[PDB]
């Protein structure tokens, strides 16, 4: 996150860090005792090497720490260019007992909505600098969701945002989520209520013409039931 | 044009 701020110690118990021999890759959201949501795109990778990360506040600190046992990506997951259902579903090879600083966040109905205008936020240890470097400790970042058809005009994102995504700024064209901050989870309203997984933005995270994108979480939370078995 | 993931 680049202009965002550090967070309260474990003010957001449901953040895992997905990472690659010891080193942060992406986030994720804790959705249920066993099942870690994130991005598609995140796992691109040789899951020997993968574990997940709970209960994290400083990157280079212990947590408790996941082995993978399964890695479910959406079934109609399409890779960049076309980055489309990018999700996946992680299998923790334990299963989580509810505490202070690790618990999981409740799906959204699968009839929620992402209005325009929705003030959101959404956390990450991701890249404070462009070309930077992983922030060391885990920060936050206000959101607002903008108007869909507008991010899908031609200087913008020319037509290739489909409904499931989320089109989002900042209050200031200097702050936006960099690299490390995809999987992460967006959060909305007052009650603050899960609605997207971080996705992509373009190569410059900060590119006013290429806000960031999340993927909407309400219109999988059907896949997401049906996969980790709670209906 | 570029999408990139985050």
């Amino acid at each position: 996150i680049i202009g965002g701020r550090e967070v309260i110690p474990h003010s957001r118990p449901y953040m895992a860090s997905l990472q690659r021999n010891g080193s942060h890759l992406c986030g994720g959201v804790l959705v249920h005792p066993k099942w870690v949501l994130t991005a598609a795109h995140c796992l691109a990778q040789r899951m020997a090497q993968l574990r997940l990360v709970l209960g994290l506040h400083t990157l280079d600190s212990p947590g408790l720490t996941f082995h993978i046992k399964a890695a479910i990506q959406h079934p109609r997951y399409k890779p960049v260019p076309a980055l489309e259902n990018d999700l996946a579903l992680l299998q923790l090879d334990g299963k989580v007992k509810p505490s202070r600083t690790i618990r999981p966040l409740a799906l959204p109905s699968k009839r929620q909505v992402v209005a325009a205008g929705t003030r959101c936020s959404m956390a990450g240890w991701g890249l404070t600098h462009q070309g930077g470097r992983l922030s060391r400790v885990l920060r936050e970042l206000d959101l607002q969701v903008l108007d869909t058809r507008m991010c899908n005009n031609s200087r913008f994102w020319n037509g290739s945002l489909s409904p499931s995504m989320v089109c989002l700024a900042a209050d200031s064209k200097d702050q936006a989520p960099c690299k490390g901050d995809s999987g992460g989870p967006l959060v909305c309203g007052k009650g603050r209520v899960l609605a997207g997984v971080l996705s992509f933005s373009s190569r410059v995270c900060t590119d006013i013409f290429k806000p960031p994108v999340a993927t909407a979480v309400a219109p999988y939370v059907s896949w997401i039931r049906k996969v980790t078995g709670r209906s | 044009s570029g999408k990139v993931p985050l």
